[PDB]
Parts: structure tokens; C-alpha cells; sequence
């Protein structure tokens, strides 16, 4: 692997960004398995949340590529546990590096975005009834985040 | 009074600063050491961003407080 | 009495040698932490050596020391080679995401990597020497 | 019989006497080689020091001051100046002091301002107060 | 074998050459480590300027001998 | 003093020219006595030549000031030892620095400029009768530079 990359893998054994686990796939070393906790004074509290992280080829010219394995309830968060975060498309930078975008993504759970133009559906249950969306955050978080 | 801020490259910087300097204030001493101007800076505590027009004494940072740099 | 009195002198005389012996020890204890002292500094100097190494003269696309470093109208730097292929999908910096408008070599950052990569392991003078090829 | 005891007895004492002796001599001995692992120390961290006096002094100074680079910036040619003594220089001349090229660009350098910040830490109380003097006169 | 080139600034740098390299070859040499290009530098030694097509060994340059850098 | 005059004044005692000597007057720290010795192989060799340096105020943006102190014919020195040289007034640069024009001067005198447009009258001998302005050379390096 190029020196960042064995950098930054080391870097997240050596130095775990809190709430946060991230471990490296047996196989494949740019694979990264992912466990978010859900942040404080959020309605995901409690839960643990799966992503799996994936650092391309051409990384880090190119953005890593990340999902959510556990399902949640979030306006950014799709169906299938694809993400939209800018810094994983639009304003991403070589200089960003991983735990920048898992605290990033950290950081979405804890403020939700829901006027983002591609938000799910979710979203709007979340901009017109914001007090229902956090509660089904959290019965999903019951659902599905618990084990 | 000291305040740490940790950097985009995850480094550390020292600010020098006031409970009454607004986030805006600490935003600029910020420009002065890595070159971000205020409005692409995203200052975190305790895990929430923290907004210009208030001040450190209104989200009690204190003395060698950290706070994180997101864009 | 003769051979009494003999004795007693031996006794003096050792009674004189483990004084010395005495003596010595407590030499080679000054000597040893003398010796621990100049670890210190050589350990404080080896820190003040990673310093410039490990956060600094690095770019922070590849996190290697510079090779061939340029530097932006923005101010920052990074290898031309990192920036070349950054500008192949972005004409802004990596760091701060202003609009690229010139791009300058740096002879002094060079020189400087350089001279003092050239005091460190063989490990890191090779490595050093492959990236340059490979990026060649 | 007495006799023989005291002169036994003289002897014992001067078989511990030898022994004693040669202790000493293990004890010289080993302080010895501490002095010599004390040079060893001393030329691994001379050679430190000689490389942090020929570091910082030699690549890091400005041609036009001879100070270290305050404000560095770095001009189309690669050649790097003080902001303040570069400017001085162009109000007269637009031509590289050092290689002569006509000037077509400059600019500043946080990467050289840094590293010298972090090189001149290192140094004596004198040369960094120097260093700040300047930094406010040129500002 | 090493020269010696004393700089424009006074610092002394080595050039790993051969006698049969010419002047150009030097001076090319000088600008990987100076920045400063060939027709800018004028190289000194015993008081008198060295010529592009010539060689070291044309102007009895040996062996750890200091040449001199002028613009 | 600037840093750099400081830098230069000490670095001509520590590290000095050959055939050059270059010592601080008594009273201006800016003002200099150079002594440089006749270039081997010229018409001058064996001789020692006064030449005085002066560090303007405005230096190192102005360029130093020098003038031979001691008679010589050369087309590039006048009569009052005033020097003819491009670097000294057309093509000055703050990056040259003091030793750079003694070397220069000394080659100046290794190698005459008799076709320089500004060229004393010396300089008309020295293009038409070449061996006879060296021979005039010599001479006035016998009168002049031999104490
Ligand atoms: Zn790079
Ligand atoms: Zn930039
Ligand atoms: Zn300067
Ligand atoms: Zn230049």
C-alpha cells in the first residue's frame, strides 16, 4: 500500500477516534469494517450503527467509498445505507483523510440534514413532523441497532 | 486564557483567547494559522458545531478546551 | 608482639584499600549518570529531529517528505506529482480549495528535504529513492 | 603455638588484601569502559549537534539580510526571499537577485515559514528574539 | 571524483564529475542544485572564467578543487 | 547593521578571498581597505593593489562602491581608480554580495576590457599595441604596486 494508506489504517489501531470503531476486513486491506455509536443526545444514543469503508484504487484522489450496513432512520441515509455527505462527492479533498469522514458521518446522525435536495423520504416526514421522525429514529434504533 | 483547536491534518494549535471573544474572533486567529477563511470553517465542541455569533463563555469552553475543525 | 603488631598494619592496609574501593564506586556512579545525562540530550535531540520529519515536511496527499515540492499562489504546497494528478479532476487547492492560478517550484523546500533526509536510516534514504523513481 | 596461629592468621590477611587488589583493579577497569561508552555518547550526539548548526543557518537565510526568511516567498525561478527585502529589491531591479531571470511571479510560503518557526525554536533565546524583532519592524 | 562550487550566497556544494565532463555538463549540474540556469552562471577558477565547450580537464581541474560561482 | 552587512564583514575575516585581503576601517563599520595581489599570470602579478569598499545605506538595494586607491594601468581604471564594471552599475543585484565584485575586480585585472564603450585612452593602446600596454602594465605595477 502507498505510506498514507498505512498511515491512516495504523493510525485508526493506534489512535480510535471516540465513539467510533474501525477494524480492517481479513482479505482485503483497503477494506474497513466500521462501528459507529450513536452520538450523544441523539436519537440514535444507545445503538451501534455497522459501515463498511472501502479506500479505491485511485485514493485518495478518489473519495473512499462508504455505506451503512445497519438499517437507520435519517434523512441522509437511504434505504439501501447509501450516505450523502458532500465530502464524499462534491467537496472531497486528499487532504480530508478517513476518520475526518467517520466523524463527519458521526456528525450527520447527531444534526440531520433534511433540506438536502437528494434526501431520502424520510426527509420530509423529518421537516413536517420533526418530533414523529425522531421517534421512529429511535424505535428503528430499538429495531435494529440494539445487537 | 488557552484554547487548543485540532486542525483539518489532525495537528494542534494554541489560540489565545477570551470567555467574551465570539466564535467569529476565534474563527479569524484561526485564518491567521491555517489559511481557511471563517465562512469554510465548522468549529466543533462537544460534538456540536458551534455558531458565529456566540460566544466561548455561551458553549463553556474554558481553559484548554479543544476545539475540532471540520470545512 | 613483633608479629601482633604485623598484623595490626595489615589490618590498616586493608582497612585502607576497601576505602578505596569505596572510593571508585562511588566514581563510577557519578560516571553513570553522566552517562544517563547524555542520553537525555541525544534522546531530546532525536525529538527535536522527528519533529520536522513526521507532522511537517510532509505532503498531505501521500504523507511522504516533499519530492519535488511546488507551491500554490495559495500558499501551500505539495509534490508535483500529487498536485499534477490532484489538477487532472480539480483546479483547486487540496487544502483550502482556492482556484489554482500559478504553480511555483521550490528550491529551498527541496534542498532542505534533501540535506536532511540524507542523515537518516538507509531505510528512509531507499524508500526516498524509490518513490522518486517510481513517480519518475 | 601461638606462634604459627598469629603468623596464619598474617597470612589470611594477606590473601584478603590480593583479594581486595584485585577488585580495585576489576572496579578501575569498569570505569574505564564507562568512560569509554561516555565518548561513544558524546561523539553519537556530536555529530547531532554539528548537523543542527549546519542546519539551521546555511539553507534557511535570506541572500538580500542574511537573516532567516521572514515572510518567505518564492519567486518563478524557485529562489526564495523575504517578503519585505524582495519587495525592496523590485522597486529597483525585476530581475532574480540570485539567478538574474526577470521576475514574472511571486509567492508566499506557509510550508517555509513554518518549518523555519520550528527550526529557529531550537535555537538561542537571542536568535529568536531577534527573529521577533524583525517580524514586528517589517510589519 | 568530487569539485567544490562555491556558491552565489558563499556556501560550498559537491558535484560528483569526471575530467572529460564539459563546462555545459557542469553547469547543468550547478542548476539541479542551485535553480540558477547554465547561461546565467559564470564558474571561476584561478581567477579566469571556464568556457562551455571545454573540460575539466582542459582548465587542470582535479580532484577536490573549488570552483567558483558568479553570475 | 543589517543582518546581512554583519553577515558579510565576518565572513570576509573568517573566510577571506584568495589574493585578498579585506579589512574594516577603524571608524565605519561600512567602510573597507581591500588589498587584492596582482593575478597570476597578468602583467600585475607580484603586485598589491589598495582598493577601498564602501557599503551605501540603501545597500544591498544600491550596489557597493569601489575604487582602486592604487595607480594602474588597466583600460577599465581611470586615472582616480575608478573602476569600469557592469556589475557595479548596470547589473547589480541584491544576491551578488561583496566578495562576489573582488572576485570580479581581480578578474577584471586577469582579463582587461580594452573594447568597453566608457574605456579610458589606455584602452586604445591596449587594442592597437597590445604587447606594449602589458609591457606599460608591468611598469607601472614595478612603480606603483610594489609597496
Ligand atoms: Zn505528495
Ligand atoms: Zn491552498
Ligand atoms: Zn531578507
Ligand atoms: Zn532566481
Amino acid at each position: 500500500l502507498p505510506r498514507r494508506i498505512i498511515k491512516e489504517t495504523q493510525r485508526l489501531l493506534a489512535e480510535p477516534v471516540p465513539g467510533i470503531k474501525a477494524e480492517p476486513d481479513e482479505s482485503n486491506a483497503r477494506y474497513f469494517h466500521v462501528v459507529i455509536a450513536g452520538p450523544q443526545d441523539s436519537p440514535f444514543e444507545g445503538g451501534t450503527f455497522k459501515l463498511e469503508l472501502f479506500l479505491p484504487e485511485e485514493y485518495p484522489m478518489a473519495a473512499p467509498k462508504v455505506r451503512f450496513m445497519t438499517k437507520i432512520y435519517h434523512p441522509n441515509v437511504d434505504k439501501l445505507g447509501r450516505i450523502k455527505l458532500d465530502i464524499l462527492k462534491d467537496k472531497w479533498s486528499p487532504a480530508l483523510q478517513i476518520r475526518t469522514v467517520l466523524l463527519s458521518i458521526q456528525a450527520l446522525l447527531s444534526a440531520p440534514n433534511p433540506d438536502d435536495p437528494l434526501a431520502n423520504d424520510v426527509a420530509e416526514q423529518w421537516k413536517t413532523n420533526e418530533a414523529q421522525a425522531i421517534e421512529t429514529a429511535r424505535a428503528w434504533t430499538r429495531l435494529y441497532a440494539m445487537n | 486564557m488557552q484554547i487548543f483547536v485540532k486542525t483539518l491534518t489532525g495537528k494542534t494549535i494554541t489560540l489565545e483567547v477570551e470567555p467574551s471573544d465570539t466564535i467569529e474572533n476565534v474563527k479569524a486567529k484561526i485564518q491567521d494559522k491555517e489559511g481557511i477563511p471563517p465562512d469554510q470553517q465548522r468549529l466543533i465542541f462537544a460534538g456540536k458545531q458551534l455558531e458565529d455569533g456566540r460566544t466561548l463563555s455561551d458553549y463553556n469552553i474554558q481553559k484548554e478546551s479543544t476545539l475540532h475543525l471540520v470545512l | 608482639q613483633e608479629h601482633w603488631a604485623l598484623m595490626e598494619e595489615l589490618n590498616r592496609s586493608k582497612k585502607d584499600f576497601e576505602a578505596i574501593i569505596q572510593a571508585k564506586n562511588k566514581e563510577l556512579e557519578q560516571t553513570k549518570e553522566e552517562k544517563e545525562k547524555m542520553q537525555a540530550q541525544k534522546e531530546e535531540v532525536l525529538s527535536h529531529m522527528n519533529d520536522v520529519l513526521e507532522n511537517e515536511l510532509q505532503c498531505i496527499i501521500c504523507s511522504e517528505y516533499f519530492i519535488e515540492a511546488v507551491t500554490l499562489n495559495c500558499a501551500h504546497s505539495f509534490c508535483s506529482y500529487c498536485i499534477n494528478e490532484w489538477m487532472k479532476r480539480k483546479i483547486e487547492c487540496p487544502i483550502c480549495r482556492k482556484d489554482i492560478k500559478s504553480k511555483t517550484y521550490s528550491l529551498v523546500l527541496d534542498n532542505c528535504i534533501n540535506k536532511m533526509v540524507n542523515n537518516l536510516s538507509s531505510e528512509v534514504k531507499e524508500r526516498r529513492i524509490v518513490l522518486i523513481r517510481e513517480r519518475k
